[PDB]
């Protein structure tokens, strides 16, 4: 039933209790892996579809 | 995967030219779409996890 919380739900009381401000911090942190990680494979696939464009 | 927005015009020297200005620019809009799934398998339980979830089981008596 959707009165039971989702675990984001309980992960986010949880942060607010044990660091309600560091989050955004971690946020911040994990970012900066992340996106430059998603940046790389979108910039493979781009010149992907481009190559295989002009192989068509 | 940051999504990919549609191929603007089929065309090389200007079209993809201003396509890579567009998608890479350092203002743009990096909207995600998700991977397919990948087949994940159940994680076997821990005995101590099993001890820990038998023991509400019993309380429930």
């Amino acid at each position: 039933l959707s009165s039971i919380p989702t675990a984001l739900t309980r992960w986010t009381e949880e942060c607010k209790v044990l660091d309600a401000e560091s989050m955004h911090d971690c946020v911040s942190v994990v970012k900066v892996s992340i996106v430059n990680h998603l940046e790389f494979l979108r910039d493979e696939e781009l010149e992907e579809r481009r190559e295989k464009r002009r192989k068509q | 995967r940051i999504a990919l927005p549609a191929p603007r015009g089929s065309g090389t020297a200007s079209d993809d030219e201003f396509e890579n200005l567009r998608i890479k620019g350092p203002n743009a809009v990096q909207l995600v779409k998700t991977t397919p799934l990948k087949p994940s398998p159940l994680p076997v339980i821990p005995d101590t996890i099993k001890e820990v979830i038998y023991d509400m089981l019993n309380a429930l008596a």
